[PDB]
């Protein structure tokens, strides 16, 4: 799924 | 960078007074009083920014903010005011900016046992956007985990929490999140993988991510539920009643229809799923055998994409091997 920043 | 500086000196100071009087058992600390939510909605904002997110590791931040939100949670609970739940909001937000990416960050938060529960406990609170704040958080901390990490994701209990969370959301920003942190659970290890499958009802709900209709037209839910999906997949095909959900919810045939998407993490996932389940079960093999499920895998047994090329084959190899007795020209 990996990471991503907050949105 | 000296803002910066300010607001965590009033965000130590504050989190200080807490401790002070944690221990003395002065009346209660209560945040409104110090002015918390605007110092971290600022941190919050200068969060999003590289470089200001550089300027904020020197100074602890991360430390901070998490040592800020726990000290809340701790002390005011789940039965918190609109203060409360808005300041965790905040903290929350920097805490998923200050993970991204970031090895260092990843392990100091792991390694705060009284914070990690603390964000575990908030997966249940009246807030859904604060639900989704927290499963972002929970995202990054459990992608490229160390192994004190995995061992402190899992023992908190996140993987029960959050699939039980994705049962109650109502929102599809909500459910990204929760799905996208249940996917990184779900390959840690094989006890995540069983706490997913025995939440009741967990299976039948991740089926249905598997034909979601996404409104922002993406793809992001069928892939996370498809991915966990394909993680558990391995203790599904040793459990008959679990292979029975999967099938009175149309789960093969959708399999079956992943195999053509543009996206190799769906078309993945699927191979995956279906190599596991096409073992040993003379009916799910009939099942994939009259769906023409044969000539679909072999459409893929040449892909460049490892996992594609090898899943395809491995199920392909169960359902050639087990040419149902109907099949053989008859009876």
């Amino acid at each position: 799924a990996g990471e991503a920043a907050y949105e | 960078h000296h803002h910066m500086l300010h607001l965590l000196e009033q965000i130590r100071a504050y989190c200080e007074t807490c401790w002070e009087w944690q221990e003395a058992h002065n009346p209660m600390p209560a945040p409104v009083e110090h002015q918390i939510c605007p110092a971290v909605c600022v941190l919050m904002k200068l969060s999003f920014d590289e470089e200001h997110r550089h300027a904020m590791n020197e100074l602890g931040g991360l430390q901070a903010i998490a040592e800020l939100l726990q000290v809340d949670c701790e002390m005011y609970g789940l039965t918190n005011d609109h203060y409360s739940i808005t300041l965790r909001r905040y903290a929350g937000m920097a805490l998923t900016n200050l993970t991204f990416g970031d090895v260092a960050n990843k392990a100091t938060l792991c390694s705060m046992k009284g914070c990690m529960r603390a964000l575990v406990a908030q997966l249940k609170s009246e807030s859904e956007d604060l639900q989704q704040v927290i499963a972002s958080v929970l995202r990054n901390l459990s992608w490229r985990a160390d192994v004190n990490s995995k061992k402190t994701l899992r023992e908190v209990g996140s993987v029960k929490a959050l699939m039980e969370c994705a049962l109650e959301v109502k929102k599809e920003s909500t459910l990204k999140s929760v799905l996208s942190a249940l996917w990184n659970l779900s390959a840690h290890c094989t006890e995540n993988k069983a706490d997913i499958c025995a939440v009741d009802g967990a299976l039948a709900f991740l089926v249905g991510t598997l034909t979601y209709r996404s409104q922002t037209n993406t793809l992001a839910i069928i892939e996370s539920g498809g991915g966990i999906l394909r993680n558990v997949s391995s203790l599904i095909a040793t459990n008959e009643d679990h292979r029975q959900i999967l099938r009175e919810n149309n789960c093969l045939q959708t399999l079956l229809q992943h195999l053509k998407s543009h996206s190799l993490t769906i078309v993945s996932n699927a191979c995956g799923t279906l190599w596991n389940l096409s073992a040993r079960n003379p009916k799910d093999q009939e099942a994939l055998w009259d769906m023409g499920a044969v000539s679909m895998l072999k459409n893929l047994i040449h892909s460049k994409h490892k996992m594609i090329a090898m899943g395809s084959a491995a199920a392909l190899r169960n359902l050639m091997a087990n040419r149902p007795a109907k099949y053989k020209d008859a009876n």
